[PDB]
């Protein structure tokens, strides 16, 4: 934890003696939560529905 | 053991013996605990016609029956065993000795010699 | 009520365990309440008396969508009481399941089972089965199959000696389950 | 008291230790209490009549939301304080479940089972096994008992050695235990 | 053996005898050592309801106790061995020899012999 | 001090080793010393009863949070002092949970179980397993399963059977350890 | 002074040395004299009862964390002196741990625990272990458990003989060793 | 759960120790929905009949 | 075998004798080899307070001992084997034969039997 930026050791190496931690990193991608194509779609739509 | 492999239903007796009055002995065996046993052969058996065993020692067990372990009964010397069958004649065994399996007190292996098998036997009181 | 539904008699006689005062009445009617709490649990028959009940309810979705702990008795109205309303309002629950459709919201339903029989076979046998398991199978030595032992260098087989799993009724019930 | 819950009979007769007692009885009581004090805190229910409990919470889930640590009684009414709250609000519990919805903001209520039969059978099943488990194995024989495949880098002999899960215990009392 | 398979209260108890005046002797069976061991049988039995066991050569170990070695105590050919059980009779065992398992001198192996297992023997004082 | 809450004659009658003369009294103790902190550290839980506690504080995170020590206590107040306060503030913690929120900034507290009847079953159960696997089992050799002992022909699995906490002893103090999250 | 610590009859006690010895008492004391040069030479742990020290210390870490090289009891508070510093500082340290905050800049304190000091009894066991392993396993028995999985690469077996790992000592020691 | 924006410890990482927790990510792709291909092209169709 | 197993201290010791002048008979044991060996039971023993044996044959080997083999020695039929523990009274063996182990030349098995053990032998000179 004390690896963030602002901390005691941050940007340093992390040094393990045994018993093995294992991280995974997660992607949290959450870049199409709001499903830009079946939406600009819909704008379309109820745009070209008024004449513009 | 599978508690599936006790698909012997037997009939424990005691045998009560008294002199008839004309001289001659008798005996009769009461039934004091009926339950299901395994029953396993551990010699080959002589028949003779009437059915009765030939075997000529009488005290080289035949029979080994397995049953659940009961810490109140005695298995005496006098102890006998009656199994009946569906489309077989009835037997009855002598036991022998017994033996408390493991000394777990979970099963009694009664050694056991099968003294008769013919239709004509005297069924327990 | 149970000792209409099984009688002491027939597990005696199936589990043939009846001339060793080691399994007892007493113990044995532990086991035999123990698989019916967990017969009319994995499979949701409802083998508990009454059970009035007083939940809060929090109307979840836009359909209207009422979800209940626990099912009502198929046929008696659901009173919906509070969170605004004035005049109690009643409903007819679906039988089997435990969905409505429509200063907190409350609701008061009946739960259980009244009458005595309507006991299938098929769960009595599942029933047999796992106290049949119980009496003879304790908690220790983990077993593995044919009822063997075993010294698998790498570990051992595990959820061996879990009943109800590995004899039966798991199995024998499924058959009163749904998607 | 657990007698009225559990006799030592009873276990001595589950066990198969009636005719060989294999221990005393005092260690039959210590292995009671760790059994009673297992399957307690590892399904959440707890066995003595009450404990009224003092809680300061923390608003959270923007739609207002509150996590009690133990779990209501079930029609009893739970109370807010402090706060900022000018008087005591009373909401009602779900049966089974510590979510609610709404100068520090406390909570006050009673955890439940005040009855003595209600225990329904299962977690005494389970605690026989339990028991039963601990009798015959005083931490002499390895008996480790397998979990997930791959045999771990390291190369030991696995996981999971442990009472209460590689007896029946676990699959036994769970069939209580909520998934969510 | 595994530690949990010590599943036996035993008193083992060595004999002293001294002439009774009337004309008899008398056997005083005191223990000296109480602790858990592990039993197991190597042969039948033959009861003789009262319970006194009719096995005839006398010399033959009926069943073999383990329990844990002492290096002082000398288990001579005068020792007894008491177990008492929870629900069923105690028994008397009269050890035949001693073997040092092994020669690893943690456990001791007492081949002994069932004399009597009945409700009305004589505990050790 | 370890002679009241874990007797020796519950010992000696728990690995079933009352007529053993090469297991000393003193090295009974050195068994039972050596584990009522070699699985005390593990857990983290002094067992002596309430003890209070002083230790500086170190708040984390731009929304204000401080992680204590210790776990403190159910319904009392920890108080805070020094560090810019100009009156020592009282917190309330949450029962089981040691997180709390708003010229070192000091805080104390009161952890432990309130009475002398001292940590429940669960630890002891762990000690005995602990204890009898110490008494019965030296690291000379390695095991297996049951407690065969094999060939493999290749390497031994003995990663660990030879002397480390195989019995349900260490897993059995975990029940009560606390998983992060 | 061995002898003192750990004294030769609990040593054959344990391992079962006894009424049967096995290598006479002259190899059990050489044993003991190299089994103290593994353990407290793989732990870093030294042989002194609660110790005061002295040591110079640098700040790397431009925040400025303080690594001390033992565990300062908790209460008492560190001074620094030394190097840039008007007078000695107090900073009382955080309970069980050695990371601090704010012409070489020392520092001194009181380590170990306040108590009478042995040797922690616990950091003896492996020492009793690897003195155990070491009289049944002179060096002609081949004996070897696995690390890796997989396999050497060519037909070798495998390979830890090491002992004192093979002997659960290392898992035994660590609980005394920082991991960093 | 607290590690929401605006939680308790919220971007902070998660130390399970022991009994390792197994987190999957679903896709939720939930990003043709009106099948965008299939769909201008009966647009395309009954604009073409009326001749625009 | 395991050179590791080789856990017992014995001194091999020759039998001189010789008549006292009074009449009788003297026995005296020279040690004559001093080494490790391993012994094990395959006999279980009779001990008989005052610890000496109660086999009957006195040609039956009880134990056996491993030591080194020593091509220059001959283990005749009036060789003893004295054992000396730690806290158990000691021991004498009497040899009844050896067994060069698959004539490889590496051990001698030295079947033996045990005569005595208890606190007051008179130890080799």
């Amino acid at each position: 934890e004390e690896t963030k930026p602002g901390g005691d050791n941050g940007g340093e190496i992390i040094f393990i003696a045994g018993t093995d931690v294992k991280v995974q990193e997660m992607k949290n991608d959450l870049s199409d939560i709001h499903s830009k194509v079946p939406l600009d779609d819909q704008a379309r739509t109820i745009a070209g529905n008024f004449g513009i | 053991m599978r508690t599936a492999d006790r698909k012997h239903r037997v009939i424990v007796c005691s045998q009560q013996s008294d002199v008839d009055d004309e001289g001659r002995l008798l005996i009769t065996r009461a039934g004091v605990i009926q339950g299901w046993a395994a029953i396993a052969p551990v010699k080959a058996i002589r028949f003779s016609q009437d059915g009765v065993s030939m075997q000529k020692d009488t005290m080289q067990p035949t029979h080994d029956i397995t049953m659940n372990y009961n810490p109140d009964v005695n298995v005496s010397v006098s102890a006998w065993v009656y199994e009946h069958r569906l489309k077989s004649p009835p037997r009855w065994f002598k036991v022998l000795s017994v033996v408390n399996v493991d000394e777990c007190s979970r099963y009694m292996k009664i050694r056991c010699r099968l003294v008769e098998t013919s239709d004509d036997v005297t069924p327990p009181v | 009520n149970l000792d209409t539904l099984l009688p002491l008699q027939t597990i005696r006689e199936h589990a043939k365990c009846d001339d060793n005062p080691r399994v007892t009445d007493d113990l044995l009617k532990l086991y035999r309440e123990a698989a019916f709490e967990a017969a009319e649990l994995y499979t949701g028959l409802s083998f508990t008396p009454e059970k009035t009940i007083v939940e809060p309810i929090r109307l979840k979705g836009r359909r209207g969508k009422i979800i209940l702990s626990a099912t009502p008795i198929a046929g008696r109205p659901v009173v919906f009481y509070g969170g605004g309303l004035g005049s109690p309002l009643e409903l007819i629950p679906r039988p089997g399941s435990n969905v409505l459709f429509f200063s907190q919201l409350m609701a008061t339903y009946v739960t259980g089972r009244r009458c005595e029989n309507s006991v299938p076979a098929g769960i009595i046998i599942g029933i047999l089965k796992l106290i049949a398991w119980n009496i003879n199978n304790p908690g220790d030595e983990v077993m593995s199959v044919r009822n063997t032992l075993n010294a698998n260098a790498q570990g051992l087989i595990g959820g061996t000696n879990n009943g109800a799993v590995i004899s039966g009724a798991q199995d024998e019930w499924f058959r009163y389950r749904r998607v």
